[PDB]
C-alpha cells in the first residue's frame, strides 16, 4: 500500500494506528479555489508593490 | 566542525586510486583530519611528495611529519629531510626547466602557434610538477591564445579546469566547462570528462541539484579519471546528492535511465542499498547505514562540510516521505522507524512543522502524528480577508500621503 | 433587463396562481364540487410550495453565497485599485516630478 | 481674546476660562475658518498653560468643542488634535479621544499657512500612545507608521520617540519589526536607524526567540529603555513573546500536556501554563481546550467554516467601506482633473 501511494496510483492515505486505509474521495471538486487564492494573493501583492513604487 | 577520530580507513586504496597533485592534496587532507592515523598518512604522503620535484609543500609536509614523529616519541614512554634532496632536486629541476624554457623561446622566435601552445602546456605541467600553481596558470593562460583546432581548445579547457581545482578557482572551471561543451556541436567520450569536472566543481560550490544531475550523466566508460576524482567517490558523490535533492519519482527515473549510475551503484553497494531502502520505505535501515558511511566521508577533501548539510537534508526528506502516505501515523511507530528516541523524533518533527513541507500536527497525548488536511476554502477566505484588511490599510495610508502632499505639509 | 426577466417569469407564475385561485373560488360557489385529480394534485403541489430544506441544503446555499460574495469583494478590490492607480498616476503629474 | 492670550496680561484664569466657555457655548464662528491661524495659536497657548499647571482633564472637553467648530467635515485633521491627544495622555483619560481617533481624516488644514508639521507629527505620536494604552496595538502601529512616513528635512525628538514606539508595538503585535514602506520619507529614515540601535537590538534578540536571553538583554539595557516614559511596553513585549510561542505550539501540536508546554515555553510550572492558556482563550487568541484529568491541553483549528451569516455581514461591511473609499478616490480624481496643469498638458 505504501509503494502504491508513493507511486501516485492510490489517491489515499493509511491509518496505521487502527489498521485502516483512508482513501480520499475526490468528490470535493476543488483545485480551483487553490488557483483562485494564488491569483488573488499574487495580484494583490503585485498591486501593493505597484502602488508603493508609484507613490 | 570536522577533524573527528574515526578508524578503518583504507589508506592504500584511497592513495592509489588518485594520482598527481590531486593525490597529494587528499593525502594531506586525510592526515590533517584523521588523528591516530596521521603518521602513516604523512609517511605515505612525504614518500610520494618527494617524487616529482616538490619544493614548498614538501617543507610543510616534512615539518608536519617531524612533529608527528616527535609526538610518537612521547606517548608510549622527527625524521630528517635529507637536505641533500634539496641540492639534488633544485639542480636537476632548474637545468631541465631552463632547457625547456630554452626550447620554447626558440619556438617564439619561429612563430608557430601550435608549437607555442604545446610548449607552454609542457611548461605548465612542469611548473605543476615543480609545485608552481600560478606559474603553470600563466603558461596555460598564454597557451590559450595560440589555439588552432577544436581539440586544442578542449585540451586548453581541461588544463585550466585541472589547475583551477587546485587553485579553488571553481568559477574558471565552470566557465571552461561551458566553453568546452556549448561550442563544439553539443568512441572518444570527451563530454563525460567535462561533465565530471562540472559535477565536482558544483559540489565544491555548495550546489547539489545541478551536481547530481551532471554526475548522473557521467558514463562509466570514462573509467580512469584520477586527476580530478576517483570513480568510487563519484558514485558516492552522485548518490548522496541525488538522495538529498531528487524525489522518489525523480530518483527512480534518473538512476535507471542513466544506466551508468547503475554501474556506479555496483562499485559502491552501500549507497545502492540506501536508495533502494529509500524507495521501499525502510528509512530505519536507510539512516543507520548512512551514519556508518558518514564517519568514512567525514574526512573527504570536498565532502566534509557539504555532506553535513546533505545528510541533514536526507534526514528531512526521509521523514517527509515516510509520513506522506499516512493521514494518521503513530509517533511510536515512526520513532520505531529509526534508532531515535520518542522525544528526539518529536523535537525533529516539531522542527519540520515549523519549517514546513510536512503539513502535520503532533498529538503528544497518545503520541500520534496526525496529518493536516486543512480545506483550501477556509484558508483562502481567511487570507483573502487579511488581504482586504491590508489593502484598506494601504489605501488609508496613500490617502493620507496624498492629503499631506496636496496640503504641502512637511517639516522645514 | 435581468430583473425584468425574472419579473416577467414571476408574473407568469402569479398568473397561473391567480387562475388556480379563481378556479377554486368558483368551485366553492359553483362549477364542479370536486374536480378530483385537479384539486387533489393542487393540494399536493402547495405541499411543495414550502419546498423546505435541511441543514445540508442551507449550508450549501450559504457556501455558494459566501463564495460569490468573496468573488464580488475581489472584483470590487480590483476596481478600487485601478481607480487608485489612476489617481496616483495623476498625482505624480500635477505636483510631483520624476 | 487671542490678543489677550498673546500678552502676559492674562488675568484671573477662572474668569478667563468662563469667558472662553461662554464664547464657545454661544459660538457663531461662520467665519472663524478664515482666521484659522489665530485660533490654532490660541489652542496651543491654552494647552501649554494646561501642561504648566498639570490640569489636562478639563482641556479635553474644550478642545473637543474647538475642533468641531472650525473643521469643515469629519475627515479633516488640524493642529488642535495634537494638543487634544496630549491632554488625554497627560490626564490619562482616553475615553473622549477614541471616538475622534477612529475617524480616518485626510484633509490637513493649512491654518492659513501656520500649520507646522510638528503638530502633524505630535498628533500621530500622541494618538498612537492613546491607542497603545487602550491595547489597540493595530491602530497604534498604524498611527506610528504614518508618523514615520512624514517627509522631513530635519531630525526631531518627537519623530525619534515615534519610531521607538513603532518598534515596540511591532514586536508586541506581529512579533517582528514591520518593514518601512517604499513611498517612504526623507532623512528621518536615514538618521534614526543609526539612532535607535537598542530598540533594533531588542528586535534582534526577539527574533532569536529566547525569553531568558531577552530578559537578560532587558536587564543589560534597562536604563536605555528607561528614557521612554514607559517600561511596561518591554514587559508587554515579553508577554507577547510568551503568547507567540504558545501560538506557534498550536500550529504544531494538536494536544500538548501542561508539563511539556511549560518545559518548551520555559515556564515555572503547569499552573502558569494553564493560566496563560486560559487568559489567551479569554482574549480570543487561542482555540483550545484543557483536560485537567490527564494534565493535557488539546489545541484546535479555527472553528469558523465561513458558512454563517456573520462572515457574510462582515464581507458586506468591507463592501461598504471599499465602496466609500472608491467614491472618495473618484472625487479626488475629479478634483485633480479640475486643476490647471493637467488641462494645460492635455490641451
Amino acid at each position: 500500500l505504501v509503494q502504491c501511494i508513493l507511486d501516485n496510483t492510490i489517491h489515499g492515505r493509511i491509518d496505521q494506528v487502527n489498521q485502516l486505509l483512508e482513501l480520499d474521495h475526490q468528490k470535493r471538486g476543488g483545485a480551483r479555489y487553490t488557483a483562485l487564492d494564488k491569483w488573488t494573493n499574487q495580484l494583490n501583492s503585485l498591486n501593493q508593490a505597484v502602488v508603493s513604487k508609484l507613490a | 566542525n570536522y577533524v573527528v577520530e574515526n578508524p578503518s580507513l583504507d589508506l592504500e586504496q584511497y592513495a592509489a586510486s588518485y594520482s598527481g597533485l590531486m593525490r597529494i592534496e587528499r593525502l594531506q587532507f586525510i592526515a590533517d583530519h584523521c588523528p591516530t592515523l596521521r603518521v602513516e598518512a604523512l609517511k605515505m604522503a612525504l614518500s610520494f611528495v618527494q617524487r616529482t620535484f616538490n619544493v614548498d609543500m614538501y617543507e610543510e609536509i616534512h615539518r608536519k611529519l617531524s612533529e608527528a614523529t616527535r609526538e610518537l616519541q612521547n606517548a608510549p614512554d622527527p625524521p630528517a629531510l635529507d637536505t641533500a634532496w634539496v641540492e639534488a632536486t633544485r639542480k636537476k629541476a632548474l637545468l631541465k626547466l631552463e632547457k625547456l624554457d630554452t626550447d620554447l623561446k626558440n619556438y617564439k622566435g619561429n612563430s608557430i602557434k601550435e608549437s607555442i601552445r604545446r610548449g607552454h602546456d609542457d611548461l605548465g605541467d612542469h611548473y605543476l610538477d615543480c609545485g608552481d600553481l600560478s606559474n603553470a596558470l600563466k603558461c596555460y593562460s598564454r597557451a590559450r591564445d595560440y589555439c588552432t583546432s577544436a581539440k586544442h581548445v578542449i585540451n586548453m579547457c581541461l588544463n585550466v579546469i585541472k589547475v583551477s581545482v587546485y587553485l579553488q578557482n571553481w568559477s574558471h572551471v565552470l566557465s571552461y566547462v561551458s566553453k568546452a561543451e556549448s561550442t563544439p556541436e553539443i568512441t572518444q567520450a570527451i563530454l563525460t570528462k567535462l561533465k565530471c569536472a562540472a559535477g565536482l566543481a558544483e559540489l565544491a560550490a555548495r550546489k547539489y541539484k545541478q551536481a547530481a544531475k551532471c554526475l548522473l550523466l557521467a558514463s562509466f566508460d570514462h573509467c580512469d579519471f584520477p586527476e580530478l576524482l576517483s570513480p568510487s567517490n563519484v558514485a558516492i558523490y552522485g548518490g548522496l546528492c541525488a538522495l538529498a535533492t531528487f524525489d522518489r519519482q525523480e530518483l527512480q527515473r534518473n538512476v535507471i535511465s542513466s544506466s551508468s549510475f547503475k554501474l556506479f551503484l555496483e562499485l559502491e553497494p552501500q549507497v545502492r542499498d540506501i536508495i533502494f531502502k529509500f524507495y521501499e520505505s525502510k528509512y530505519a535501515s536507510c539512516l543507520k547505514m548512512l551514519d556508518e558511511m558518514k564517519d568514512n566521508l567525514l574526512l573527504d577533501m570536498y565532502l566534509a562540510p557539504h555532506v553535513r548539510t546533505l545528510y541533514t537534508q536526507i534526514r528531512n526528506r526521509a521523514l517527509i516521505q515516510y509520513f506522506s502516505p499516512y493521514v494518521s501515523a503513530d509517533m511510536h511507530r515512526m520513532a520505531a522507524a529509526f534508532n531515535t528516541t520518542v522525544a528526539a523524533l518529536e523535537d525533529e518533527l516539531t522542527q519540520l512543522i515549523l519549517e514546513g513541507l510536512i503539513s502535520a500536527r503532533v498529538d503528544s497525548h497518545s503520541k500520534i502524528l496526525y496529518a493536516r488536511d486543512v480545506d483550501q476554502r477556509s484558508t483562502t477566505f481567511e487570507k483573502s480577508l487579511l488581504m482586504g484588511k491590508e489593502f484598506q490599510r494601504r489605501a488609508k495610508a496613500m490617502m493620507l500621503r496624498a492629503a499631506v502632499l496636496r496640503n504641502q505639509i512637511h517639516v522645514k | 433587463e435581468h430583473l425584468i426577466a425574472q419579473h416577467s417569469a414571476i408574473k407568469m407564475l402569479h398568473s397561473r396562481v391567480k387562475l388556480i385561485l379563481e378556479y377554486v373560488k368558483a368551485s366553492e360557489a359553483g362549477e364542479v364540487p370536486f374536480n378530483h385529480e385537479i384539486l387533489r394534485e393542487a393540494y399536493a403541489l402547495c405541499h411543495c410550495l414550502p419546498v423546505l430544506s435541511t441543514d445540508k441544503f442551507k449550508t450549501d446555499f450559504y457556501d455558494q453565497c459566501n463564495d460569490v460574495g468573496l468573488m464580488a469583494y475581489l472584483g470590487t478590490i480590483t476596481k478600487t485599485c485601478n481607480t487608485m492607480n489612476q489617481f496616483v498616476n495623476k498625482f505624480n503629474v500635477l505636483y510631483d516630478r520624476q | 481674546l487671542f490678543v489677550k492670550f498673546s500678552m502676559p496680561s492674562v488675568p484671573d484664569f477662572e474668569t478667563l476660562f468662563s469667558q472662553v466657555q461662554l464664547f464657545i457655548s454661544t459660538c457663531n464662528g461662520e467665519h472663524i475658518r478664515y482666521a484659522t491661524d489665530t485660533f490654532a495659536g490660541l489652542c496651543h497657548q491654552l494647552t501649554n498653560a494646561l501642561v504648566e499647571r498639570k490640569q489636562p482633564l478639563r482641556g479635553i472637553g474644550i478642545l473637543k468643542q474647538a475642533i468641531d467648530k472650525m473643521q469643515m467635515n469629519t475627515n479633516q485633521l488640524t493642529s488642535i488634535h495634537a494638543d487634544l491627544c496630549q491632554l488625554c495622555l497627560l490626564a490619562k483619560c482616553f475615553k473622549p479621544a477614541l471616538p475622534y481617533l477612529d475617524v480616518d481624516m485626510m484633509d490637513i488644514c493649512k491654518e492659513n499657512g501656520a500649520y507646522d508639521a510638528k503638530h502633524f507629527l505630535c498628533y500621530y505620536y500622541y494618538g498612537g500612545m492613546i491607542y497603545t494604552g487602550l491595547k489597540n496595538f493595530e491602530r497604534a502601529l498604524y498611527f506610528y507608521e504614518q508618523a514615520i512616513t512624514t517627509p522631513a528635512m530635519a531630525v526631531s525628538h518627537i519623530m525619534l520617540e515615534s519610531y521607538k514606539k513603532y518598534i515596540l508595538v511591532s514586536l508586541i503585535l506581529l512579533g517582528k519589526v514591520q518593514q518601512l514602506p517604499k513611498y517612504t520619507s526623507q532623512i528621518v529614515g536615514r538618521f534614526i536607524k543609526p539612532l535607535s540601535n537598542a530598540y533594533h537590538e531588542l528586535a534582534q534578540v526577539y527574533s532569536t526567540n529566547n525569553p531568558s536571553e531577552l530578559r537578560n538583554l532587558v536587564n543589560k539595557h534597562s536604563e536605555t529603555f528607561t528614557r521612554d516614559n514607559n517600561m511596561g511596553l518591554v514587559k508587554q513585549c515579553l508577554s507577547s513573546l510568551y503568547k507567540k510561542n504558545i501560538q506557534r505550539l498550536t500550529k504544531t501540536f494538536l494536544t500538548l500536556s501542561l508539563q511539556d508546554m511549560a518545559s518548551r515555553v520555559q515556564l515555572s510550572g503547569p499552573q502558569e501554563a494553564e493560566k496563560y492558556v486560559l487568559h489567551m482563550i479569554e482574549d480570543g487568541e487561542i482555540f483550545a481546550s484543557i483536560n485537567q484529568k490527564d494534565g493535557m491541553v488539546s489545541f484546535h483549528d479555527n472553528p469558523e467554516k465561513y458558512n454563517n451569516p456573520a462572515m457574510l455581514h462582515n464581507i458586506d461591511q468591507e463592501m461598504l467601506k471599499c465602496i466609500e473609499l472608491d467614491e472618495r478616490l473618484k472625487a479626488m480624481d475629479q478634483e485633480i482633473t479640475v486643476n490647471p496643469q493637467f488641462v494645460q498638458k492635455s490641451m
